[PDB]
RNA sequence: UUAGCUAGUAGGUGGGGUAACGGCUCACCUAGGCGACGAUCCCUAGCUGGUCUGAGAGGAUGACCAGCCACACUGGAACU
RNA sequence: UACCCGCAGAAGAAGCACCGGCUAACUCCGUGCCAGCAGCCGCGGUAAUACGGAGGGUGCAAGCGUUAAUCGGAAUUACUGGGCGUAAAGCGCACGCAGGCGGUUUGUUAAGUCAGAUGUGAAAUCCCCGGGCUCAACCUGGGAACUGCAUCUGAUACUGG
């Protein structure tokens, strides 16, 4: 690495990629759910996570987590996704709007209330 | 081979003052005489003496105090692989203040606290720390 | 773009007695001084790095009711100025007006001070001022305007400041109810538990 | 031709034009070849409003540069307050 | 007089034939509030009888370091068999611009106004270690003075 | 007076012109070692006095055509 | 993980043309010129004063504002 | 209209995120590898400060967050500012063109270098003093900077010829 080397052979940067590849860099890409699917995580957890099966605007078919406290989606119902990776799915880089324009908040919760899209309580 | 006179006398005094040697020795040169020359009157050698009629060697005698060594760290600037030609304002200030760094002006070889009180850059041969 | 919750919770959060009431009563008389607020309140661990100069920087900004972009932009400023850096920061949140006020004694505490400006009621030069954030200048008189020169609260709060201790840098008549601020105050004038290398080290994280 | 006029720089509901030795084509606010003064409209008292080099004011007079109608107010006013 | 600051309080393991045993050290500095620094680094079986061994380990074998008003004298580096470290002398008055354990060595040590910054790996004891082998190496001009041979408005 | 540099010649193998190797001494943009770049210039000559190795001093013209616009003042190193 | 490219192509002389020099355009001749200091080829891109960040050297980027360039449904051509 | 003056009443005006460590902020109740949280380490299998609810608090505040995107931290592309025995890394070894670097003495040249001046780096912005909009944002005067380029004039230590 002397300078010679340099400048016969230049000191090549670090370039890296998106994790989240398929929102084309926009913050919310609305998708249409093609399917509703439970999966058992990787271990050490046990659960059955909700992943929506959910082909993009632009074209692109990823799977999406559902997060809250229960849901409604079914397919054949347009939803955002907002990216994020979820660490113990193994293969599911993408977390649903929750409460955004189709797939309504959780029931009856009281705090932490705009993450999930719950109106306030009187 | 040797390919720096220069970094020969500099390491010749690191390394005889790191291995408490008293009086080192180097081939002489005009370039080694002034360097020589500002390191006495700054006062990190006691005295230089150049010996010999067609070649010479040149001779320097180390200062000490309390047993420890009196330049603490000396290093080359502009090595011959890549030289540091700098502007007066852009000059160095080694240690704070406390340390003196040799540059080559265009009025012979002077340490730089004299190169900033006359006025011009030059290239910067060592940091005598 | 106030703080307007109960200041006993201030005062015993940090500890030290923030001058947020008048002192006709005694504060540690007024609230429970000794443990913390809320419920864990007679907890007190080993408060960490973060915890420190965090507690430096809200016990300076809830003396002088300063939010945090303000806070910021006066951090800025300090910064920018030349001297040093804590003590230009005193010297701004010392110049806001409402502090001014607090200190010629026209109103009772900080925020009596905030809502005696806030409600057009102080001049400086003669000009009335609107807000609480004026920055004050050296050689510079500021006075209370004819419909305020009547209210009792400011001759109660003129007896409880004349009650307490004075501010050096400053030049009062409360028979005119105005004075002048005759010079920019130095570090020493102030008060000697408000740190000031905690904030500048939190606010050049 | 290249004009001696006034380019409006400022905010709302209280402007502040700049002379500026400009051509005649170009924008209000585009290039110019040489600034030589302002004029505040709404300058207060005991302090100064307006300020034009009449030196490279009269030397581009000469050089063949036209007035336009408010700085031509303005360098009668100049010369009067003289 | 002395005011002391911990650092770290790790939790080592040894394993034996029954099991693992859990020991604690302690990296508590100690020091005057000017150029009087003294590390130290305690191991017990419990943390308070840790912490008071390591505290008189920092109490004796203290540094004498030669200072500014608040201030050092020149950029130092200083590197300990972890970690090369630079700090670097500041105006009058614009904090302790270090962290982790060169903070608490620096506001323990007395200086006041400083720029530092840790490089390599950043351990609190080698760290620690090499804060103090810079404050060593770091030495005054009326040092220099009498080093080189002259006088301190020579050197200016 | 008139700005006017010297450079090497490549070659001359084509009449009436020729082109001139200037290694001009250049400061690097951020590594500080002074490398050298030769740039070359197809300069025009009459009768044809120069061949590949003479150091020529040229300066430049109106353009006598496509890629050429610079034409010679005075000829040193004729010879290798 | 593109090493060859270039036939008006590099230059000359003569004619023509242009507001103006010039293969700008022709006739004829010379056989050249460009290339590992990256030619040619592919993909992306308006550029700059700047803006964000950074202690600084730099990194990213070109919204408003200002300068310059290009385009006006797509592809051309000329007139005034 | 800016602004000033008079009216009557505390009336018409506070939320969002978080509380296991990193990270300021802890206890109870509902669950029981279920429901779920997650930025990383990991939580949940019957006393969950990590999930949901309450009480309390902490932080921001007319905003608060989640996502996307850049830089920093990243000395994690290192010129300032890294490394090569064993952690990733010395071509299997040599010859060698171009390229890079070049002992020592003198003389000249003055290309690189340095220094002064000239032209120039549009204005806006950035910054330093200042002025105004009651303050600030914002508007604006003067100044340096515009780390450059070129030209003239010098100096000769280093490097080059
Ligand atoms: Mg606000
Ligand atoms: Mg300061
Ligand atoms: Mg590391
Ligand atoms: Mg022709
Ligand atoms: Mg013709
Ligand atoms: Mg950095
Ligand atoms: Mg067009
Ligand atoms: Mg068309
Ligand atoms: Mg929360
Ligand atoms: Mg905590
Ligand atoms: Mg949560
Ligand atoms: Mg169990
Ligand atoms: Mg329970
Ligand atoms: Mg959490
Ligand atoms: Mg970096
Ligand atoms: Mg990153
Ligand atoms: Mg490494
Ligand atoms: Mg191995
Ligand atoms: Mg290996
Ligand atoms: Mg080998
Ligand atoms: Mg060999
Ligand atoms: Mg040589
Ligand atoms: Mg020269
Ligand atoms: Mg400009
Ligand atoms: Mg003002
Ligand atoms: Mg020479």
């Amino acid at each position: 690495a002397t300078v010679n080397q340099l400048v016969r052979k230049p000191r090549a940067r670090k370039v890296a990629k998106s994790n989240v590849p398929a929102l084309e860099a926009c913050p919310q890409k609305r998708g249409v759910c093609t399917r509703v699917y439970t999966t058992t995580p990787k271990k050490p957890n046990s659960a059955l996570r909700k992943v929506c099966r959910v082909r993009l605007t632009n074209g692109f078919e990823v799977t999406s987590y559902i997060g809250g406290e229960g849901h409604n989606l079914q397919e054949h119902s347009v939803i955002l996704i907002r990216g994020g990776r979820v660490k113990d799915l193994p293969g599911v880089r993408y977390h649903t709007v929750r409460g955004a324009l189709d797939c309504s908040g959780v029931k009856d919760r009281k705090q932490a209330r705009s993450k999930y899209g719950v109106k306030r309580p009187k | 081979s040797m390919q720096d006179p220069i970094a020969d006398m500099l390491t010749r005094i690191r390394n005889g003052q790191a291995a408490n040697k008293a009086a080192v020795t180097m081939p002489s040169s005009k370039l080694k005489v002034a360097i020589a020359n500002v390191l006495k009157e700054e006062g990190f050698i006691e005295d230089f003496k150049v010996e010999g009629d067609t070649k010479p060697e040149l001779e320097l005698t180390l200062k000490y105090f309390q047993g420890k060594a009196v330049v603490e760290s000396i290093q080359r600037v502009s090595r011959p692989g890549l030289r540091i030609y700098k502007r007066k304002d852009e000059l160095p200030k080694v240690m704070a203040g406390l340390g003196i760094a040799v540059v080559s002006t265009s009025k012979g070889v002077m340490t730089d606290r004299a190169a900033r009180q006359a006025g011009l850059g030059g290239e910067i041969i060592c940091y005598v720390a | 773009a106030r703080y307007l919750g109960p200041k006993l919770k201030l005062s015993r959060r940090e500890g030290t007695d923030l001058f947020l009431k008048s002192g006709v009563r005694a504060i540690d008389t007024k609230c429970k001084i000794e443990q913390a607020p809320g419920q864990h309140g007679a907890r007190k661990p080993r408060l960490s790095d973060y915890g420190v100069q965090l507690r430096e920087k809200q016990k300076v900004r809830r003396i002088y009711g300063v939010l945090e972009r303000q806070f910021r932009n006066y951090y800025k400023e300090a910064a920018r100025l030349k001297g040093n850096t804590g003590e230009n920061l005193l010297a701004l949140l010392e110049g806001r007006l409402d502090n001014v006020v607090y200190r010629m004694g026209f109103g009772a505490t900080r925020a009596e001070a905030r809502q005696l400006v806030s409600h057009k009621a102080i001049m400086v030069n003669g000009r009335v001022v609107n807000i609480a954030s004026y920055q004050v200048s050296p050689n510079d008189v500021v006075s209370i305007r004819e419909k305020a020169k009547k209210q009792s609260r400011v001759k109660a709060a003129l007896e409880l400041a004349e009650q307490r201790e004075k501010p050096t840098w400053l030049e009062v008549d409360a028979g005119k109810m105005e004075g002048t601020f005759k010079r920019k105050p130095e570090r020493s004038d102030l008060s000697a538990d408000i740190n000031e290398h905690l904030i500048v080290e939190l606010y050049s994280k | 031709m290249v004009t001696i006029r006034l380019a409006r720089h400022g905010a709302k509901k209280r402007p502040f034009y700049q002379v500026v030795v400009a051509d005649s084509r170009n924008a209000r606010n585009g290039r110019f070849i040489e600034r030589v003064g302002f004029f505040n409209p709404i300058a207060s008292e005991k302090e100064e409003g307006t300020r034009l080099d009449l030196d490279r004011i009269a030397h581009w007079v000469g050089q063949g540069a036209t007035i336009s109608d408010r700085v031509a107010a303005l360098i009668k006013e100049v010369n009067k307050a003289a | 007089e002395l005011q002391e600051k911990l650092i770290a309080v790790n939790r080592v393991s040894k394993t034996v034939k029954g099991g693992r045993i859990f020991s604690f050290t302690a990296l508590t500095v100690v020091g005057d509030g000017n150029g009087r620094v003294g590390f130290g680094y305690g191991k017990a079986r419990e943390v308070p009888a840790a912490i008071q061994k390591a505290m008189e380990k920092a109490r004796r074998n203290m540094i004498n370091v030669a200072l500014n008003n608040g201030t050092l004298q020149h950029p130092v580096k200083g590197v300990h068999t972890g970690s090369r470290v630079f700090m670097q002398p500041a105006s009058e008055g614009t904090g302790i611009i270090a962290g982790g354990a060169m903070r608490a060595v620096l506001e323990v040590a007395g200086v006041h106004n400083v720029l530092a910054k840790a490089y390599g790996s950043t351990n609190p004891i080698n760290v620690v270690r090499a804060t103090i082998d810079g404050l060593e190496n770091m030495n005054s001009p009326e040092m220099v003075a009498a080093k080189r041979g002259k006088s301190v408005e020579e050197i200016l | 007076k008139i700005r006017t540099l010297q450079g090497r010649v490549v070659s001359d193998k084509m009449e009436k012109s020729i082109v001139v190797a200037i290694e001009r001494f250049v400061k690097h943009p951020i590594y500080g070692k002074f490398i050298k770049r030769t740039t070359k210039l197809h300069v025009h000559d009459e009768n044809n006095e120069c061949g590949i190795g003479d150091v020529v001093e040229i300066r430049e013209c109106r353009p006598l055509s496509k890629t050429k616009s610079w034409t010679l003042v005075r000829v040193v190193e004729k010879a290798v």
